């Protein structure tokens, strides 16, 4: 009939409770716009990613801007970072990162959009490169050419979209596990330079947005690491 | 407790290449050989490692483009080449050998490479 | 192909064909007899509200930080709308925002235009509380700051926190648009009524905040205009106010 | 470049007194996969070949007496000699083998107090 | 294909989280000791505050569970045969009378629902419905509470949930018995509107959004420097 385990309070139980206030007719609900049904609806929207956080820009707007200048730079690298959301210092603060940190297992693909916030008369090329988890990053433009690459023409096209896929032996990979040389690198290299007509600015700025594709799922809800404080306020 | 030998301490000259060999009493299986230098002050400084059994070559940036490494595993003698030697390189050049991935258990005897301008 | 819109029959406006953000996906509409607390039927003055209330033009420069207006107070003195706010108790409306820059092809920059609902502002001194004057002037623009402000009764005007405490890079979650002077030159945003009660007083409550923040600073050669003007236009839609008649038959 | 900082002063104490020395390897030396510390302490007889005393920051070396005890985790590491001896004169170094380059410490001579 | 059930609003906001730990004596002491009180709000637990503040408008029920554990207290004149202890758990909706001390008349008001729980059973529970005038609780409110455009800024609005009080029914002649209350709070049938960006700066007030200017992210060595934090091993000698 009854075990001694029948009389217990299990914190993850879902049973009906007696109503403290019966015969109370609650206020009818109205149509407030913008309802959300699933937190995955939040991680699919674009956010500006601070790619330029070199220890002096984290306390300024400058952290959001990737500097590009034209001159004798032949094959100097514009930027490069490791593609590990949830833990990488580049991604862990955006919408996607702070949704992932609430969870312990994550699955799907990621999307990066680069926007060239420069003059309307500046021409050049850029060589975006992607290296899979099982490879070392490139060090010369030729090495990044022979892998997977896309050539972005900033005169014809003003925005570029790069979709980073999901490669893993197991379904869900842990959010808080640092996979050294096993996550993948994204690097961008000068190809031609920057050409401007007389009387026009010689420098620009390439903003970056990162978001999720339609493929995520998340598992094993837990507590975030970002709230170090724990005391009851006041 | 295995002892370790080398070529020996010789009095060299400026711009006279000094070949310091390092004898072997072990295998060449994923273990490593390297050197450090014993100057009059501040102890020891690493010069460059070589890993037999892995075909790995690496140099310290303080000697980059100035020192080279050549090794002969079969003959049990491996060279440490150098040129354009100055008068400030005079030190006890210790050769260390490690049977591990990350350890520094064994040590060498020493060579004096003082020169005379 | 320029297009001329003459809402109100007393306002002229020319704009190109562009994309429009519809806010949260719902078009503004009148309140129906379903979701209303009061059976008394509110009146709907729209003869003179539906016109383009052109705000002042601000000057985007190379060292500017950001700007932000608080609606619905920004139209406190704009013609008949101010009259309705003064003469009625409860009111409800949606808005249509146009933001335009006038810059040649030798300039460069990038702006973010967001409409944040229920924007609560932090204080410059943590222990004290903000005052009514620091939240918004009548119809001018309040400015952010690059460095921490050390005021005593002012909002926190640090740009990289938006005065709210969230990262300024995560404001794209709200209704937003980008003005990139390389290719784009205008923004249009339609904002419905978002609140927890069907009607509310306009003076005591700030429905939302329009924020304009430059991500990439303006750049130009020595021989060019020192500024780029930014112009803001509002056009109230679907306005309602309470009724002042005796419901009881007399 | 990973930096290590020895104590500013040497022992300067009498023979047979318990001594505590420390090495601050700035860059973190704890590996996630192994939970190992890649830091070992060394003693250098002047003119003879130096040899390490405590390796892995948890293990006393073979042939090393029981008086030397080295511990520590994270960036800091510490060593204790239960009773210093006069014939054990050396210059104590701390060497990290976490990542290149291989950096030695600052040195700590067994000076004279008698 | 992978399911998204684990990320929905219900499964994200229906975790029972302890919000209040209190203690109260039985017989000896000043009147303020003998009862335990708490106003229902979600602005003092930082984790729950952050998760709720991820949205703007919310609408939910409340399930409250009480884990009351009693114990004896050292002193003089200790009892040996007290039969049992009973606790009174009182919910005070907004607009209800409030006790100012134990053994007050307000403990017998017929408008306040009460639970008489005798120790040894399963912990007591209750389920309060959506108690408010407006159509949704609003976490963030921009404006003033009084129409004269002055007052407390963006606070004490028309959203309230009431108070909750706990007292010892058993008057005890000899000895003092301490008790400890833990209150577990869980929303049910949650509806959420108007998502917001999660907060960045540390929380400083239980009523304001005041804060200190904090950085936007964590510092990095260089603009184009990948991690490479793997020591020497069999791979990468």
């Amino acid at each position: 009939m009854l075990t001694p385990g029948s009389n217990q309070f299990l914190t993850s139980d879902d049973f009906q409770s007696p109503s403290a206030m019966p015969q109370f007719d609650v206020t009818p609900e109205m149509k407030i716009p913008g309802e959300v049904h699933n937190l995955m609806e939040i991680a699919e929207v674009d956010s500006v990613v601070p790619v330029n956080n070199t220890k002096e820009n984290i306390n300024s707007m400058e952290a959001y801007r990737i500097p590009v200048t034209g001159g004798d730079q032949l094959h100097t690298q514009v930027f490069g970072f490791q593609m590990q959301p949830g833990l990488n210092s580049v991604f862990k603060r955006t919408l996607l990162g702070e949704i992932l940190n609430y969870y312990a297992h994550w699955s799907g693909s990621v999307k990066l959009t680069f926007v060239f916030c420069g003059s309307a008369m500046a021409t050049g090329k850029f060589l975006l490169a992607y290296s899979p988890p099982g490879a070392s990053p490139p060090q010369n433009r030729k090495q990044a050419m022979l892998g997977t690459h896309v050539i972005w023409d900033v005169g014809l096209q003003s925005s570029c979209v790069l979709c980073i896929p999901w490669i893993s032996q197991t379904h869900y990979r842990l959010v808080q596990q640092d996979e050294y040389t096993s996550a993948g690198y994204v690097t961008c290299w000068y190809q031609t330079g920057l050409i401007v007509p007389p009387g026009a600015p010689p420098s620009c700025t390439i903003l970056c947005f990162a978001s999720a594709c339609n493929d995520f799922s998340v598992r094993n809800l837990r507590d975030t690491p970002f709230i170090e404080q724990t005391q009851l306020l006041q | 407790e295995v002892q370790l030998q080398q070529s020996g301490p010789e009095l060299a000259r400026p711009w006279a290449s000094v070949k310091i060999s390092c004898q072997a009493f072990y295998t060449f299986s994923n273990y490593g050989m390297q050197w450090v230098k014993q100057s009059p002050g501040q102890g020891l400084e690493w010069i460059g490692p070589f890993y037999p059994g892995n075909a790995d070559t690496s140099y310290n940036q303080k000697f980059k483009g100035k020192a080279t490494l050549t090794a002969d595993k079969s003959s049990s003698t491996a060279y440490m080449q150098f040129s354009s030697l100055t008068s400030e390189d005079s030190a006890v050049y210790y050769c260390a050998r490690v049977v591990a991935t990350t350890d520094f258990d064994y040590w060498g005897q020493g060579t004096t490479v003082t020169v005379s301008s | 192909r320029v297009r001329s819109i003459t809402l109100g029959n007393s306002t002229i406006t020319t704009q190109e064909c562009a994309n429009v953000v519809v806010g949260y996906g719902v078009w503004p509409s009148y309140l129906q007899d379903n979701e209303a607390t009061a059976e008394d039927q509110p009146t709907q003055p729209d003869v003179a509200t539906c016109r383009f209330y052109t705000l002042d033009s601000i000057q985007w420069q190379k060292e500017s930080d950001g700007w932000w207006w608080k609606f619905p107070e920004a139209l406190k003195n704009m013609g008949l709308f101010g009259q309705n706010m003064e003469y009625h108790y409860l009111g409800r409306s949606g808005y249509t925002i146009h933001v335009q820059c006038n810059a040649s092809k030798f300039h460069q920059g990038c702006l973010l235009v967001v409409c944040v609902p229920e924007a609560e502002m932090g204080c410059s001194d943590v222990e004290r509380e903000v005052v009514a004057a620091s939240l918004s002037s009548e119809d001018t623009a309040k400015s952010f700051s690059r460095t921490e402000s050390n005021g005593q009764h002012t909002v926190q005007t640090v740009v990289y926190n938006a005065g709210m405490g969230v990262g300024v890079g995560n404001l794209t979650i709200f209704p937003h648009q980008w003005i990139n002077l390389r290719t784009n030159n205008s923004a249009t945003i339609v904002m419905p009524y978002i609140n927890s009660v069907p009607m509310d007083n306009m003076f005591r409550h700030y429905n939302f905040t329009l924020m304009i923040i430059p991500f990439a600073k303006l750049e130009y050669t020595e021989q060019a205009s020192n500024y780029v003007p930014i112009t803001v236009t509002v056009a109230p839609m679907c306005a309602e106010y309470n009724g002042l008649r005796l419901a009881s038959h007399q | 470049y990973i930096e290590a900082s020895q104590s500013p002063s040497s022992l300067a104490v009498s023979v047979g007194e318990k001594v505590t020395m420390s090495c601050k390897s700035s860059q973190s030396l704890l590996y996630s996969s192994n939970q190992k510390n890649y830091l070992a302490w060394f003693q250098q007889k002047p003119g003879q070949s130096p040899k390490l005393l405590i390796y892995w920051a948890s293990t006393r070396e073979s042939g090393v007496p029981d008086r030397f005890t080295g511990s520590g985790s994270g960036t800091d590491f510490t060593l204790t000699i239960s009773s210093v001896k006069a014939e054990d004169l050396a210059v104590y170094y701390c060497q990290q083998y976490y990542s290149y380059p291989y950096t030695f410490g600052g040195g700590t001579k067994l000076k004279i107090k008698r | 294909y992978h399911s998204r059930t684990e990320s929905s609003i219900e499964n994200f906001l229906c975790r029972a989280a302890c919000v209040y730990i209190a203690t109260y004596a039985s017989a000896g002491g000043t009147p303020t000791e003998r009862y335990a009180s708490w106003r229902i709000n979600t602005r003092q637990m930082v984790q729950l505050r952050r998760k709720f503040e991820l949205f703007t408008y919310l609408r939910f029920d409340m399930e409250i569970t009480f884990v009351i554990t009693s114990t004896q207290d050292p002193g003089t004149q200790l009892a040996q045969d007290m039969p049992v202890l009973t606790h009174q758990i009182m919910y005070i909706p907004p607009g209800g009378p409030v006790p100012n001390s134990a053994t007050d008349f307000a403990w017998q008001s017929s408008t306040n629902p009460s639970i008489f729980w005798t120790e040894g059973c399963a912990p007591a529970r209750m389920s309060v419905p959506f108690i408010s005038i407006g159509n949704a609780y609003s976490n963030f409110y921009d404006g003033w509470s009084h129409f004269t455009q002055e007052g407390v800024y963006g606070f004490n609005s028309l959203n309230n949930m009431g108070h909750i009080y706990v007292r010892h029914v058993n008057e005890q002649s000899l000895g003092v018995s301490t008790s400890t209350l833990r209150v577990y709070f869980k929303p049910k049938h949650v509806r959420a509107w108007v998502p917001r960006p999660p907060r960045l700066s540390p929380y400083v007030k239980s009523s304001n959004v005041n804060f200190k200017p904090t950085a936007v992210t964590t510092e990095r060595k260089d603009i184009n420097d990948v991690g490479t934090l793997r020591p020497v091993g069999y791979t990468n000698h």
